[PDB]
């Protein structure tokens, strides 16, 4: 993991959603296909909707 | 002509011209790229998707000392057209594009002068994200 | 087949596709441009675009691709990939949501006197101002602007 | 197999087989191509846009004397 938090320096505010949290988690698991352990990084984007429009 | 093809082969000869190398004379020297956007048309502004589609001509000019020649040795030719895919290009792109297309849409020829000046004017249909104000 | 193999070996022995095909610099490559419409796919009034399916009929003279058919078992004409020869870079100026230049690149007919005939298909989504004053009885006037993109009049001229 | 690889290399050897040339023989003759469309499924017929989508197998048979 270069950095736990996902970089947002050049983010372009969509105007509909706001990123509450975005952290990549390093997971390792095995698949029934193959006999080796495969590592991965999963980024969980927690986005909160702005309700004014749909309200 | 024979002279023109001889010149073109001489300029783009891969043994003496590598398009992956910046045409920088000195280590601290940097290439200056002039830019100018010619708005040929404003195709549309989608407020729902917050995208503006424009048809622009992106004039780009810079100096490539490796593409110089003496006109007197080449039948007094002052400028030749070289394909833009076979010369070093400053990869200028629309950074805030809203559809994942960064480059230009045609990649036309580049008009090269005998002193190394490149003049490239490719067209492009750009889709840039916009902040639409609805108040 | 061997005759055509020999002809192809000869023609592209020292051909340079990046150079304008004029024996003399002062000459003009005369390109006989012309369209043949296949179907008017759509006229998007809301978006002010016109989709068409046309064949672009370009014809020009190349002075390097010449031969005498007597030597090559009377091979007057051959079909060669269009990517191996110099072609005019005609583009659609008033493009909108499409491609500026032909992208299909069919095979170009080549004759024994240097002539070349290239007729690739293309779907052009040009822009055209729509007048809906008398809708649905309206009559539209949508235009396509074709021209060479980098060779001025002194070098390439459209006929 | 070694023999099969040798045959494939021999047939497509670019020095003797140019795919850009019609396999015309006996002079200014034409190559006869046999077509046969096998309809595998009629995926859909859209009436609004007037387009039929078909899944077909386009059989094509000709004779190339250079691949003997
Ligand atoms: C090219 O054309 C110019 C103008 O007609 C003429 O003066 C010149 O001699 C020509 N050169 C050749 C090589 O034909
Ligand atoms: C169609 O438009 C062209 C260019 O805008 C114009 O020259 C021509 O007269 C128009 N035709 C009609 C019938 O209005
Ligand atoms: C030199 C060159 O690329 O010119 C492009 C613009 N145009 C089509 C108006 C001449
Ligand atoms: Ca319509």
């Amino acid at each position: 993991n270069m950095h736990s938090r996902v970089d947002q320096l050049d983010f372009w505010e969509s105007g509909e959603w706001v990123i509450v949290d975005a952290v990549g988690t390093y997971n390792t698991r095995k698949y029934e296909c193959c006999a080796e352990i495969y590592p991965d990084i999963t980024y969980a984007f927690v986005i909160r909707r702005l309700p004014l429009f749909y309200t | 002509t024979d002279t023109e093809e001889r010149l073109v082969e001489h300029l783009l000869d891969p043994s003496r011209y590598n398009k992956l190398i910046r045409p920088a004379t000195n280590g601290s020297e940097l290439v200056t790229v002039q830019l100018m956007v010619s708005l040929a048309q404003l195709i549309s502004v989608h407020e729902r998707e917050q995208i503006m589609t424009t048809n622009v001509w992106l004039t780009q000019e810079w100096e490539d000392y490796r593409l110089t020649w003496k006109p007197e040795e080449f039948d007094n030719m002052k400028k030749v057209r070289l394909p833009s895919k076979h010369i070093w290009l400053p990869d200028v792109v629309l950074y805030n594009n809203a559809d994942g297309m960064y480059e230009v849409s045609f990649y036309s020829n580049a008009v090269v002068s005998y002193d190394g000046s490149i003049f490239w004017l490719p067209p492009a249909i750009y889709k840039s994200a916009c902040k639409i104000e609805v108040k | 087949a061997h005759a055509e193999e020999r002809l192809l070996k000869k023609l592209f022995s020292g051909y340079n596709k990046w150079s304008r095909p004029v024996a003399n610099i002062s000459d003009v490559v005369l390109v006989r441009f012309g369209l043949s419409i296949a179907q008017l796919i759509d006229v998007d009034e809301k978006n002010q675009m016109m989709t068409t399916n046309v064949w672009v009929k370009q014809e020009w003279h190349d002075y390097k691709l010449r031969w005498d058919p007597a030597d090559y078992e009377n091979v007057t004409s051959i079909r060669i990939p269009s990517e191996l020869i110099w072609r005019p870079d005609i583009v659609l100026y008033n493009n909108a949501d499409g491609d500026f230049a032909v992208t299909h690149l069919t095979k170009a007919h080549l004759f024994h006197d240097g002539r070349v005939q290239w007729t690739p298909p293309a779907i052009y989504k040009s822009s055209c101002s729509i007048d809906v004053t008398f809708f649905p009885f309206d009559q539209q006037n949508c235009t396509m602007k074709f021209g060479s993109w980098t060779y001025d009049k002194a070098k390439i001229d459209l006929v």
